[PDB]
C-alpha cells in the first residue's frame, strides 16, 4: 500500500552504493550483485513506514514480519500448538509470535467514541 | 489580552524561524513497547515540551521546585504539560517550494506578478520545461519557455552565458530579480497611452496588485516556501487504543511524508546522484508539500487505507464542518439539559413545569453552596453525598434555589427570536416538561414527540436580562408584523363558540335577570341552557378622554352563556364585544382591543382566563364525532349521472370528426369543474341548517349544531375545502407530470375509494411530500445569506438632518386596492408636512411618529399620498437613526438606540420561507 | 413563483430577455446596419453624442424613427434588470420594484411582512460606489469605494471650499454584497475562505473589531443592546 | 421492566399518533349509565383535517365486536346449555351481505364449541380487507345482533360531579400501539463533566454526558433580542473558556455569581493552523 | 422484502431529482406506492409488493388472470412492465358471475399506462385480488380505503416501531393477514410433522410423530427447546411461550409455540384499549393522550429490556490483571453480593454505582505530599500495590441479574463458575440424549 515512486527512489539508492563497490575482475554482472542492495533498501523502507507506529524493531520481530505473512493461511488467531511451530522453525519464543500476530491485524482509525474526551479535563473532581 | 485589532500579512522565513522553538529531523513519532515521544521526531519532547506536568522525559526531575531547570540528561524542561498546545516547530527545506494557494486560487498571484500564463509556470515548477532568467546573445530574452530540445539548440550554440533552469528555484529567482517601481510607471504610461478596454482592465488590475505589494511591505518571493513550519503536537493527536490500535489525524502522515522526502533529497544530494532522480525527487517534494497545505486542489488526491482523500490543513477551517461554523459560531455548552414536552393546563403564561430530576442535575453548584452556608456540609465531598443520597433538607433547599431563578427553553429549528423564553420554573414529578399551551404557536410545537432543550442562566446580569427582555409575558407581539402572537386556538376557540351560541327554543328563554352571576347560577342549577335568549342588567365602563371611567348601567338582549363570559372581561371594553358568536378572528380582535385600550398586564391576564374559560366550557360540551356527523347531499347520483351523460354526449361528438380531441378534453374537464362545484354546493347548503319549533308550535331555520360544521364555522380547525373530500367529492388530480387526468374522482372517504382511484391520488401525496422534504435546505440557505449580509445594521443615532423621503401610497393591481395606506404609514415618521392647504387635509407638522389616532384622522379624510423617513434615504454614517426606521413594532413606542435591526430583519424575511 | 422568485430577486439576477432603456434624453433614429445590429443614434436636445445601441433583430423594437423620448423610457418592452432602474431612475426608484415585487410573492400566500426590512435588505444592497473623475480627493478613478468614505471625504473636503469627487452608485447581490465587507473576519467566516485568507494576506490587511460575528468569534461583548453602552465607553476612552 | 408514564408515545394504525400527558384517577373518568369507565380519551378536534376516518369505522366495528364478546360471556357465566350457545354463535358467524366465508357448526363437537365459546368471551375478532372491508350497514347490523345502539354514540357523566355531558359521545374499542421512544431514555441533563481533546468543548450526545448545542441560529436569536451578557456567558466560560469556567464554578460555590471571561481556546487553535498554512496573523495591541 | 435505490453503483441521496422519487405507472403491482420514509429518503427506498416476483432477468413481474371469450379460465400468468402495456387489464373490483362473465357490458380497464371504460370483448387480463397494490404493512390497516395517503404512510412506518409487551393480545378489528405475518416470520415454533404432545413445559416440548411420517431406522420423536428471555438487537426481550397441552394431537404447520407479539399464532403489536372522543379540560390539546390508573393497575403497556455489560482482564507493562473477590479500599457491605470468584450472584438485584465483576490492576509508583503521607500513616492503613478496576453498573441503571457468561483462553484454566455453567449444558445435553437412549431401548426390550 505504500507509493510506487517512494519505492523507486528506495531503489535507486541501493543501486547506486552497489556500483560503488563493484568489483569488475569477479566476472559475474551487476544486475545479480546489485539485486541484494536493491531488496535491502525497500525492506527497510516498508518496515517504517507501513504503519504510523514502526511496527519490528527487534532482530526477532523482523523475522515474523516477512514470514507470517506466508506462513498465516486461515482467517483468526493461531491455536497453542500452532504457535511453537512457527516459533520452532524462525528461532524465536512463543511471546514474539503472539505479539507480532496482534500487531499484523490491527486497524488504525482516523481522529474525528470515548478517545476524543481530555482524560485530565474534569475540573470539578479536581475542585473537589 | 487587551487587542484592539487583527492583522494578516505574508510570513518571511526569519519570522517562520522565529516562531519555532526546534527544527524536526526524523520521521518518527511514538515507541510502539513505551508509548514515548521519539527523539528529533514529531512529537518529541525536546522540541515540543514536556508529556506530564512539572516533569521531564527520564525522570529525574518530578517536582514543582525545579520549575524552570533543563535536565541534562533528557534535555527537557519541567513545565507544564498545556505547552505542547502552543509550541510550533520547522522544518530546513532542500530546495524551495511554491506555496499552492498563491499559485492555484484563481486569479493566479504569481502569475499576474510575473505577467505570465499560468500554464507555463506549471509545467516550469513540476519539471517539464525550462524558463530564461537571464540574457544571453538576445536570440533569447528574459522569461522565454525553453522547450528541452530548445534547451539543447541554445546550450551549444550560444554558450553559457544565457541561464535557464527548472523547478521552483527559477521562479523564486525571476520573483526576487523584479523592481516593483519601475514597473508601475511603465504600467501607468502604457495604461494613458493604451486605446483598448481590456488592456486597461487587465492594467489596473496589475497595478493595483503591485501597489498592494508596494504598500504592504511584503516581498514577492515570499511566495516560495524555503522553511516549513509545524503544528503544535496537541492539535493532531495520536492516542493508543485498547488492541493495538491508534487513533490519528492525517496532518502526521502528511508531515511525515514531506519529512521522507525531504531527507531522501538531501541524502542523493550529498551522494553525487544523476541529474534526473534529484529533478524526481524534487518533484516529489513539492507535490508532497502542495498534499500538506492543500490535498484535493491540482490532481488526485492523496488517499488512506478507506480509499477516503486525506484531510489537509486546509480543510480544517473551511466548510460546514470547519472551525468557524463548527466551533466558533456555534458551541456545546455546560448547565443545559433536554427532555419531551407535555401539556400543563393550569400553568400561568410566565411559568413551566420541569422534573425534579433535571433540576436537581442542573443546580448542583448552587445546591453544595447553600448546604455549605447552612452548615449542614463542612466539605463539597460531603456535600455531594448528601445531594446522591437525596435527603429531604435538599428538596427544601433546591426549592429555595429554583426560586426566582428564570431558565430559558428553545426549541429547535431556531426561526425567528421567538424560539427562546424565558419561563419561572415549577417543579413537578415525571421526567416530561410542561409547556404553557399560548407559547406553542410562538415556538411551532405540537405534543406528538417533540423535544425541548433547557438553559440556566448563572451570572446576576444574565439573570436580568432574562427577566427583563426574554420573559413570555414581554413578547406578545410580533417583531415581524406588530400582530399580537398569542391568540386562541383549537379547545378554546371551540368552547368559547358553543357558550356564545343562541338557540331559539332553549330552556329557560324569556327570562329578565338582575346581573350576570345569576344567569351563571341559573346555569349550574340546571334551570337554564347556555343558548336561552334573556334579558340582562349589564354595567359597562368606558374611558371619557380623562383617565377616569364611566360606569352605565342598562337591559340588553343577550344569551346566558354571553352574560357568564361577560364576568372575565376586563373593565374599559364594551359589552359588544362578547355580544355575538365568538370566532378566531372575534377572539383575536378582543385580545387586540384589550390590549390597545388597557395595555399589558390587564391582556395577559385576560388571555389566561379566556384560555381557562375556553377548556372549561369545551370540556362540558362534550363534543364528539361520528361516521353519521358527515352528511352526503342526497343529489349527488343526480348530478354525477348528468355530468356523465354530458361526458358521452361530448365523446359521440367527437367520433363524428365534428370536435377535435383536445377541445372534448377541454370541455370534458369544465363539464367536471362544473359537477364539482355543483355537488360542493348542495352539500353545503344540506349541512349549513337544521329545522327546530319554536315556542308557537311551527317549524324554523336556525343555524345547525353539527360537530364537523361547528369545528369548522368557529375557526378552531379545519375548512370547506376539507369538508368538500370528507362528505361531497375529492376531485380532479394531476399527473406527475402535471397534467389533469379526463376523469376525476367521484367518491368520498366516507364512501371510499377504490384501487384506481387511491392509485392516482397517491402521485400528489408523494410530490408534495417530497416538495415539503426538499424546501427547507434552500429556506435556510437564504435565511443564511441575509442574516450575513444584514447583520452588522446597528442604529446609532437619535435623529439625522435630513429632509428627503419616499412617497408612499396604495397599491392597486386589477381594480382590487390590495393594501391600504393606513397599514403602509402605521409607526412611520412624515418627512414633510402634511396640512397642505388646498386640500383640506389634517395639520400634520413634520417629523412626527404616525399614531392609531392621526392614522384614523388620515383615514377619515381623502388623503392617499404621503412622505415617510426610510432607512435607504439616511444620512447618518455607519448605521440608521431612530427617527428614520420609526416603531419597534414589537413594543409599539419608537425604536430605542442600540438595537440590531439587521438581524431581526433577515429573521422575519426568512422565517416564513417555508410557507412557501 | 415562490421562494427561487425570492432568491433571484435578492441576488440581483439580469433577466435573459432585458428591456431596452432611454440612457439620455434626445430624438431616436436609426443608423448603420450589420450582420444582428440596429443602431440607435440619438440626438440630444442640447447634446451632441449619438449613443448607438446593441440590439438583436429578432427582438421588436418598440419606438419609431424621429421622436424625442425622456430618460428612463423603455424601449422594446419586457422584464427590466434593477440595475438599469438604479442607473437612471434612481434608488428609490428600484427601491420601490424591489419591495414590490417581493410583497407581491409574500402576499399571495398570506403573509404579512412589514416594508422597512425589506428597505433595510436594499438598503445593505446599496453599500458601494465607484469614482467617476476625482477632483480635490485622493481618490483612484474608476475604483470601488465605500459610499460612506466618499462621503466623509466631500464633508471634510467642503472645508477651505474645495470640489470634491463624482461617483455613480452599484447595486450587489446579498451575496457579493456581504463578500466584499471591509472586514475579511466576517467574509473568510461566510464563505470562499481560501479565496478571502488569500487577498487579505497579499494585501497586509487589519481588521478592526466593529461587527457582531468578529465580537462572538473573539468572545466579547456585541455592540448592541446591553454591549452598546461599553462599546460606546470604550470608544471614548481611545477617543 | 418499564411502565408507561407521561412523556411516553403512542399511537394507532391510522397516522394518529400522540404523547401521554396525564395519567386520571379511575374515579375522575367520565362513566356510562352503568358505572364502567373509559380507559382513553382523545380529541375529536385532530380527525378532520386529517382526513382519516377509519379510525372512527374501527372504533364502531370494535365497540360491535365487543358487545357481541360481552353476550357471549354472559351466556356463560350463566352455566346456559351448548345447544343455545351453538345457535347465538352461528346466528353471529352467518351476519353479512354474501360473505364468501361459510362456517358451519354443526360438525363441531361439544367440547370444540366450548373451547371456542371460552376463546370468544373477550370479544370476537373480525377479518376486514384493504378495498374488500364491510359497509357501514354491516356494522349498524352487527351492533343490531349485540343490543348496541346504532348510532355508536352514548351519554356520559364527568367522574368528578357526576354531571351529564351535553352532548352523545362516541365510545368504543380501538387498537392502541406504545412505540420506541420511551422518556426514560431521551431526558438527560449535564451541569459539568469531562471536555474534547482540541476543541476544549463539551461533547455530544447523552450516552457521553455530553451538553447541548447553541447553534449559530440561537446566537442570531439572541442578538435580535440583544441580551449580550447572556450571549457571553454561552459562548466562554460555558462552552472553552479554560480558566473562566473554573473560576465560574469556585465563585458559584461561593455564592458569588460574577464572571470574568477570557479569549476561547478554539480561537487559538484557529490562529495555530493559519499560522502552519504559512501566513502571519496576530493580534495588534491597540 | 425492503429495496433500496442507494448502495454502490446507485444514486445519492443529495444528487437525486424529484422525477426518480415519483410514483409511477409501472409500479402498479411492484412497488407499495404509500410504505417509504418521510426523510430525504423519500423516494429512495421502496418496498415489495405481495404478490411480486422478480423475473429470470432481475425484472419486477405480477400475476393476472386469463379471460377468454369473456371468461374468466382461473388460469395465472406473471407479467412484466413490458408486456402488460399491450393488453386490457379489468380491475379486481368487477364483479363476476358463478360461472366466470363480466356482469357489466362496459369495464373499468387500465391500456397503455392509462385507464378507460371498456367493452367485456376487449379484455385480456384481470387481477387476482384487491391486495395487489399495497405492501405487507399496508395490508394491516383496517378501512384503509376510508385515509388519506400520508395518514397511511405515516401509520405504516410507525406499525414497525411497536415494542411488545407483558402479555400479547389480538387485535379485535384485524385484516387477515396477521396469521401469515406471523408463521412466515419464524419468531413461532410450528410442527415439523404430526403426532400428539407427550411432554410439554414452560421451556420444552416433545412430539411423538405418528409411525405414517416416521423413518424406519428412527425414534420418531421431535424436541423443541424454546428461547427464554434473550436480549433483541434493539435491547429488547425475546420470550416464547408454549401454546398446546398435554395429549393434543398436532398436525403438520400447526404452530406449537407463541413468540413476541404474537398471540396463537396471529400477529398481536398493542392492546384493545375502551376510547372516548371529546376534549377534557385541555389535556387533549395538540394530540396529547389522557389515560385512566386501571390501565397502568393491570400492566397492559408494560415493556422488558435486557441490557448487557462486559469486562475485559488485559496484559499490563506492569503485570496482568486479575479478577478476584479480594477488592482493596472497599468494606465488606460492597463485597457482599459477589462470590468466591468474585462474580455478582445469579439473581441479585442492582443499582447504579454496584459492583459486578471485581478486578485489580497494577499501579506502580506514586507522588504524595508529606502531609498526606503522615495521615496515612497515622491511620495505620498500609500502602498497596494494586488499584480497584472493577466493572460497575452505570448510574442512572437498575435492574435483576439474570445471566453471566465467562471467557477463558484455551491455555487458561477454568474457574469455578465457568465450571458451574459448562455442568449446566452438559446436563441439559444428558438429558436430550436420554430421552432417545430411553425410548430406543424401551422398544428392543419390547
Ligand atoms: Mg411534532
Ligand atoms: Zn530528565
Ligand atoms: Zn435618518
Amino acid at each position: 500500500g505504500l507509493p510506487q515512486a517512494d519505492l523507486i527512489q528506495e531503489g535507486n539508492i541501493g543501486l547506486m552504493k552497489a556500483v560503488r563497490r563493484f568489483n569488475p575482475e569477479v566476472g559475474v554482472r551487476l544486475v545479480s550483485f546489485a539485486v541484494h542492495w536493491i531488496k535491502a533498501e525497500i525492506h527497510e523502507y516498508v518496515l517504517r513506514n507501513w504503519r504510523i507506529v514502526k511496527v519490528a524493531t527487534t532482530k526477532a520481530q523482523r523475522k515474523l514480519f516477512f514470514n507470517l505473512r506466508k506462513t498465516k493461511q486461515r482467517l483468526g488467531w493461531f491455536n497453542q500448538d500452532e504457535v511453537e511451530m512457527v516459533a520452532r522453525e524462525l528461532g524465536v519464543t512463543s511471546k514474539d509470535v503472539r505479539e507480532m500476530e496482534s500487531r499484523m491485524a490491527a486497524q488504525d482509525m482516523t481522529f474525528d467514541v470515548l478517545y476524543l474526551q481530555d482524560k485530565s479535563s474534569n475540573f470539578a473532581d479536581g475542585i473537589e | 489580552e487587551e487587542f484592539d485589532a487583527i492583522k494578516i500579512a505574508l510570513a518571511s522565513p526569519d519570522m517562520i524561524r522565529s516562531w519555532s522553538f526546534g527544527e524536526v529531523k526524523k520521521p518518527e513519532t511514538i515507541n510502539y513497547r513505551t508509548f514515548k515521544p521519539e527523539r528529533d521526531g514529531l512529537f518529541c519532547a525536546r522540541i515540543f515540551g514536556p508529556v506530564k506536568d512539572y516533569e521531564c522525559l527520564c525522570g529525574k526531575y518530578k517536582r514543582l521546585k525545579h520549575r524552570g531547570v533543563i535536565c541534562e540528561k533528557c534535555g527537557v524542561e519541567v513545565t507544564q504539560t498545556k505547552v505542547r498546545r502552543e509550541r510550533m516547530g520547522h522544518i530546513e527545506l532542500a530546495s524551495p517550494t511554491a506555496h499552492i494557494w498563491f499559485l492555484k486560487s484563481l486569479p493566479s498571484r504569481i502569475g499576474l506578478l510575473l505577467d505570465m500564463p499560468l500554464r507555463d509556470i506549471e509545467r516550469v515548477l513540476y519539471f517539464e520545461s525550462y524558463v530564461v532568467i537571464e540574457g544571453g546573445m538576445t536570440n533569447l530574452e528574459r522569461q522565454q519557455i525553453l522547450t528541452e530540445e530548445q534547451y539543447l539548440d541554445a546550450l551549444e550554440e550560444f554558450g553559457d552565458e544565457f541561464d535557464a533552469k527548472m523547478g521552483a528555484e527559477a521562479i523564486q529567482a525571476l520573483l526576487k530579480s523584479m523592481d516593483l517601481e519601475q514597473e508601475c510607471e511603465q504600467l501607468r504610461e502604457e495604461l494613458n497611452e493604451t486605446n483598448s478596454e481590456t488592456k486597461r482592465k487587465k492594467l489596473t488590475k496589475r497595478i493595483k496588485l503591485l501597489e498592494a505589494f508596494v504598500q504592504s511591505g511584503n516581498k514577492p518571493e515570499w511566495m516560495i516556501l524555503t522553511v516549513l513550519p509545524v503544528l503544535p503536537p496537541d492539535l493532531r493527536p495520536l492516542v493508543p487504543l485498547d488492541g493495538g490500535r491508534f487513533a490519528t489525524s492525517d496532518l502526521n502522515d502528511l508531515y511525515r511524508r514531506v519529512i521522507n522526502r525531504n531527507n531522501r533529497l538531501k541524502r542523493l544530494l550529498d551522494l553525487a546522484a544523476p541529474d534526473i532522480i534529484v529533478r524526481n525527487e524534487k518533484r516529489m517534494l513539492q507535490e508532497a508539500v502542495d498534499a500538506l497545505l492543500d490535498n484535493g486542489r491540482r490532481g488526485r488526491a492523496i488517499t488512506g487505507s478507506n480509499k477516503r482523500p486525506l484531510k489537509s490543513l486546509a480543510d480544517m477551517i473551511k466548510g460546514k464542518q470547519g472551525r468557524f461554523r463548527q466551533n466558533l459560531l456555534g458551541k456545546r455548552v455546560d448547565y443545559s439539559g433536554r427532555s419531551v414536552i407535555t401539556v400543563g393546563p393550569y400553568l400561568r403564561l410566565h411559568q413551566c413545569g420541569l422534573p425534579k430530576k433535571m433540576a436537581l442535575e442542573l443546580f448542583k453548584p448552587f445546591i453544595y453552596g447553600k448546604l455549605e452556608l447552612r452548615g449542614l456540609a463542612t466539605t463539597i465531598k460531603a456535600a455531594k453525598k448528601m445531594v446522591e443520597r437525596e435527603e429531604a433538607v435538599v428538596w427544601d433547599i433546591l426549592d429555595e434555589v429554583i426560586r426566582e431563578h428564570p431558565v430559558l427553553l428553545n426549541r429547535a429549528p431556531t426561526l425567528h427570536r421567538l424560539g427562546i423564553q424565558a419561563f419561572e420554573p415549577v417543579l413537578i414529578e415525571g421526567k416530561a416538561i410542561q409547556l404553557h399551551p399560548l407559547v406553542c404557536a410562538a415556538y411551532n410545537a405540537d405534543f406528538d414527540g417533540d423535544q425541548m432543550a433547557v438553559h440556566v442562566p448563572l451570572t446576576l446580569e444574565a439573570q436580568l436580562e432574562a427577566r427583563a427582555l426574554m420573559m413570555s409575558t414581554n413578547n406578545i407581539l410580533s417583531p415581524a408584523n406588530g400582530e399580537p402572537i398569542i391568540v386562541p386556538s383549537q379547545d378554546v376557540v371551540l368552547g368559547l363558540y358553543y357558550m356564545t351560541r343562541d338557540c331559539v327554543n332553549a330552556k329557560g328563554e324569556g327570562m329578565v335577570l338582575t346581573g350576570p352571576k345569576e344567569a351563571e347560577r341559573l346555569y349550574r342549577s340546571g334551570l337554564a341552557s347556555l343558548h336561552a335568549r334573556v334579558k340582562v342588567r349589564i354595567t359597562e365602563y368606558e374611558k371619557d378622554a380623562n383617565g377616569e371611567l364611566v360606569a352605565k348601567t342598562s337591559l340588553k338582549d343577550t344569551t346566558v352563556g354571553r352574560a357568564i363570559l361577560w364576568m372575565i372581561v376586563p373593565k374599559g371594553l364594551p359589552y359588544s364585544i362578547v355580544n355575538q358568536a365568538l370566532g378566531k378572528k372575534a377572539i383575536s380582535k378582543m385580545l387586540n382591543t384589550c390590549y390597545r385600550i388597557l395595555g399589558l398586564k390587564p391582556t395577559v391576564i385576560f388571555a389566561d382566563q379566556i384560555m381557562y374559560t375556553g377548556f372549561a366550557y369545551a370540556a362540558r360540551s362534550g363534543a364528539s364525532v361520528g361516521i353519521d356527523d358527515m352528511v352526503i347531499p342526497e343529489k349527488k347520483h343526480e348530478i354525477i349521472s348528468e355530468a356523465e351523460a354530458e361526458v358521452a354526449e361530448i365523446q359521440e361528438q367527437f367520433q363524428s370528426g365534428l370536435v377535435t380531441a383536445g377541445e372534448r378534453y377541454n370541455k370534458v374537464i369544465d363539464i367536471w369543474a362544473a359537477a364539482n362545484d355543483r355537488v360542493s354546493k348542495a352539500m353545503m347548503d344540506n349541512l349549513q341548517t337544521e329545522t327546530v319549533i319554536n315556542r308557537d308550535g311551527q317549524e324554523e331555520k336556525q343555524v345547525s349544531f353539527n360537530s364537523i360544521y361547528m369545528m369548522a364555522d368557529s375557526g378552531a380547525r379545519g375548512s370547506a375545502a376539507q369538508i368538500r373530500q370528507l362528505a361531497g367529492m375529492r376531485g380532479l388530480m394531476a399527473k406527475p407530470d402535471g397534467s389533469i387526468i379526463e376523469t376525476p374522482i367521484t367518491a368520498n372517504f366516507r364512501e371510499g375509494l377504490n384501487v384506481l382511484q387511491y392509485f392516482i391520488s397517491t402521485h400528489g401525496a408523494r410530490k408534495g411530500l417530497a416538495d415539503t422534504a426538499l424546501k427547507t435546505a434552500n429556506s435556510g440557505y437564504l435565511t443564511r445569506r441575509l442574516v450575513d449580509v444584514a447583520q452588522d445594521l446597528v442604529v446609532t443615532e437619535d435623529d439625522c438632518g435630513t429632509h428627503e423621503g419616499i412617497m408612499m401610497t396604495p397599491v392597486i393591481e386589477g381594480g382590487d386596492v390590495k393594501e391600504p395606506l393606513r397599514d403602509r404609514v402605521l409607526g412611520r415618521v412624515t418627512a414633510e408636512d402634511v396640512l397642505k392647504p388646498g386640500t383640506a387635509d389634517i395639520l400634520v407638522p413634520r417629523n412626527t411618529l404616525l399614531h392609531e389616532q392621526w392614522c384614523d384622522l388620515l383615514e377619515e379624510n381623502s388623503v392617499d399620498a404621503v412622505k415617510v423617513r426610510s432607512v435607504v434615504s439616511c444620512d447618518t454614517d455607519f448605521g440608521v437613526c431612530a427617527h428614520c426606521y420609526g416603531r419597534d413594532l414589537a413594543r409599539g413606542h419608537i425604536i430605542n438606540k442600540g438595537e440590531a435591526i439587521g438581524v431581526i430583519a433577515a429573521q422575519s424575511i426568512g422565517e416564513p420561507g417555508t410557507q412557501l | 413563483g415562490g421562494l427561487p422568485r425570492v432568491a433571484d430577486l435578492f441576488e440581483a439576477r439580469r433577466p435573459k430577455e432585458p428591456a431596452i432603456l432611454a440612457e439620455i434624453s434626445g430624438i431616436v433614429s436609426f443608423g448603420k446596419e450589420t450582420k444582428g445590429k440596429r443602431r440607435l443614434v440619438i440626438t440630444p436636445v442640447d447634446g451632441s453624442d449619438p449613443y448607438e445601441e446593441m440590439i438583436p433583430k429578432w427582438r421588436q423594437l418598440n419606438v419609431f424613427e424621429g421622436e424625442r423620448v425622456e430618460r428612463g423610457d423603455v424601449i422594446s418592452d419586457g422584464p427590466e434588470a434593477p440595475h438599469d432602474i438604479l442607473r437612471l431612475r434612481g434608488v428609490h426608484a428600484v427601491t420601490r420594484y424591489i419591495v414590490n415585487e417581493v410583497q407581491d410573492v409574500y402576499r399571495l400566500q398570506g403573509v404579512k411582512i412589514n416594508d422597512k426590512h425589506i428597505e433595510v435588505i436594499v438598503r445593505q444592497m446599496l453599500r458601494k460606489a465607484t469614482i467617476v473623475n476625482a477632483g480635490s480627493s485622493d481618490f483612484l478613478e474608476g475604483e470601488q469605494v465605500e459610499y460612506s468614505r466618499v462621503k466623509i471625504a466631500n464633508r471634510e473636503l467642503e472645508a477651505n471650499g474645495k470640489v470634491g469627487a463624482t461617483y455613480s452608485r452599484d447595486l450587489l447581490g446579498i451575496t457579493k454584497a456581504s463578500l466584499a465587507t471591509e472586514s475579511f473576519i466576517s467574509a473568510a467566516s461566510f464563505q470562499e475562505t481560501t479565496r478571502v485568507l488569500t487577498e487579505a494576506a497579499v494585501a497586509g490587511k487589519r481588521d478592526e473589531l466593529r461587527g457582531l460575528k468578529e465580537n462572538v468569534i473573539v468572545g466579547r461583548l456585541i455592540p448592541a443592546g446591553t454591549g452598546y453602552a461599553y462599546h460606546q465607553d470604550r470608544m471614548r476612552r481611545r477617543a | 421492566k418499564r411502565r408507561i408514564q407521561p412523556g411516553d408515545k403512542m399511537a394507532g394504525r391510522h397516522g394518529n399518533k400522540g404523547v401521554i400527558s396525564k395519567i386520571n384517577p379511575i374515579e375522575d373518568m367520565p362513566y356510562d349509565e352503568n358505572g364502567t369507565p373509559v380507559d382513553i380519551v382523545l380529541n375529536p378536534l385532530g380527525v378532520p383535517s386529517r382526513m382519516n376516518i377509519g379510525q372512527i369505522l374501527e372504533t364502531h366495528l370494535g365497540m360491535a365486536a365487543k358487545g357481541i364478546g360481552d353476550k357471549i360471556n354472559a351466556m356463560l357465566k350463566q352455566q346456559q346449555e351448548v345447544a343455545k350457545l351453538r345457535e347465538f354463535i352461528q346466528r353471529a358467524y352467518d351476519l353479512g351481505a354474501d360473505v364468501r366465508q361459510k362456517v358451519d357448526l354443526s360438525t363441531f363437537s361439544d367440547e370444540e364449541v366450548m373451547r371456542l365459546a371460552e376463546n370468544l368471551r373477550k370479544g370476537m375478532p373480525i377479518a376486514t380487507p384493504v378495498f374488500d372491508g364491510a359497509k357501514e350497514a354491516e356494522i349498524k347490523e352487527l351492533l343490531k345482533l349485540g343490543d348496541l345502539p346504532t348510532s355508536g354514540q352514548i351519554r356520559l357523566y364527568d367522574g368528578r360531579t357526576g354531571e351529564q355531558f351535553e352532548r352523545p359521545v362516541t365510545v368504543g374499542y380501538m387498537y392502541m400501539l406504545k412505540l420506541n421512544h420511551l422518556v426514560d431514555d431521551k431526558m438527560h441533563a449535564r451541569s459539568t463533566g469531562s471536555y474534547s481533546l482540541v476543541t476544549q468543548q463539551p461533547l455530544g450526545g447523552k450516552a457521553q454526558f455530553g451538553g447541548q448545542r447553541f447553534g449559530e441560529m440561537e446566537v442570531w436569536a439572541l442578538e435580535a433580542y440583544g441580551a449580550a451578557y447572556t450571549l457571553q456567558e454561552m459562548l466562554t466560560v460555558k462552552s472553552d473558556d479554560v480558566n473562566g469556567r473554573t473560576k465560574m464554578y469556585k465563585n458559584i460555590v461561593d455564592g458569588n455569581h460574577q464572571m470574568e471571561p477570557g479569549m476561547p481556546e478554539s480561537f487559538n487553535v484557529l490562529l495555530k493552523e493559519i499560522r502552519s498554512l504559512g501566513i502571519n496573523i496576530e493580534l495588534e495591541d491597540e | 422484502r425492503r429495496i433500496s435505490a442507494l448502495g454502490p453503483g446507485g444514486l445519492t441521496r443529495e444528487r437525486a431529482g424529484f422525477e426518480v422519487r415519483d410514483v409511477h405507472p409501472t409500479h402498479y403491482g411492484r412497488v407499495c406506492p404509500i410504505e417509504t420514509p418521510e426523510g430525504p429518503n423519500i423516494g429512495l427506498i421502496n418496498s415489495l409488493s405481495v404478490y411480486a416476483q422478480t423475473n429470470e432477468y432481475g425484472f419486477l413481474e405480477t400475476p393476472y388472470r386469463k379471460v377468454t371469450d369473456g371468461v374468466v379460465t382461473d388460469e395465472i400468468h406473471y407479467l412484466s412492465a413490458i408486456e402488460e402495456g399491450n393488453y386490457v387489464i379489468a380491475q379486481a373490483n368487477s364483479n363476476l358471475d358463478e360461472e366466470g362473465h363480466f356482469v357489466e357490458d362496459l369495464v373499468t380497464c387500465r391500456s397503455k399506462g392509462e385507464s378507460s371504460l371498456f367493452s367485456r370483448d376487449q379484455v385480456d387480463y384481470m387481477d387476482v385480488s384487491t391486495q395487489q397494490v399495497v405492501s405487507v404493512g399496508a395490508s394491516l390497516i383496517p378501512f384503509l380505503e376510508h385515509d388519506d395517503a400520508n395518514r397511511a404512510l405515516m401509520g405504516a412506518n410507525m406499525q414497525r416501531q411497536a415494542v411488545p409487551t407483558l402479555r400479547a393480545d389480538k387485535p379485535l378489528v384485524g385484516t387477515g393477514m396477521e396469521r401469515a405475518v406471523a408463521v412466515d416470520s419464524g419468531v413461532t415454533a410450528v410442527a415439523k410433522r404430526g403426532g400428539v404432545v407427550q411432554y410439554v413445559d414452560a421451556s420444552r416440548i416433545v412430539i411423538k410423530v405418528n409411525e405414517d411420517e416416521m423413518y424406519p431406522g428412527e425414534a420418531g420423536i421431535d424436541i423443541y427447546n424454546l428461547t427464554k428471555y434473550t436480549r433483541s438487537n434493539q435491547n429488547t426481550c425475546i420470550n416464547q411461550m408454549p401454546c398446546v397441552s398435554l395429549g393434543e394431537p398436532v398436525e403438520r404447520g400447526d404452530v406449537l409455540a407463541d413468540g413476541p407479539s404474537t398471540d396463537l399464532g396471529e400477529l398481536a403489536l398493542g392492546q384493545n384499549m375502551r376510547v372516548a372522543f371529546m376534549p377534557w379540560n385541555g389535556y387533549n390539546f395538540e394530540d396529547s393522550i389522557l389515560v385512566s390508573e386501571r390501565v397502568v393497575q393491570e400492566d397492559r403497556f408494560t415493556t422488558i429490556h435486557i441490557q448487557e455489560l462486559a469486562c475485559v482482564s488485559r496484559d499490563t507493562k506492569l503485570g496482568p490483571e486479575e479478577i478476584t473477590a479480594d477488592i482493596p479500599n472497599v468494606g465488606e457491605a460492597a463485597l457482599s453480593k459477589l462470590d468466591e470468584s468474585g462474580i455478582v450472584y445469579i439473581g441479585a438485584e442492582v443499582t447504579g454505582g454496584d459492583i459486578l465483576v471485581g478486578k485489580v490492576t497494577p499501579k506502580g509508583e506514586t507522588q504524595l505530599t508529606p502531609e498526606e503521607k503522615l495521615l496515612r500513616a497515622i491511620f495505620g492503613e498500609k500502602a498497596s500495590d494494586v488499584k480497584d478496576s472493577s466493572l460497575r453498573v452505570p448510574n442512572g441503571v437498575s435492574g435483576t441479574v439474570i445471566d453471566v457468561q465467562v471467557f477463558t483462553r484455551d491455555g487458561v484454566e477454568k474457574d469455578k463458575r465457568a465450571l458451574e455453567i459448562e455442568e449446566m449444558q452438559l446436563k441439559q445435553a444428558k438429558k436430550d440424549l436420554s430421552e432417545e437412549l430411553q425410548i430406543l431401548e424401551a422398544g428392543l426390550f419390547s
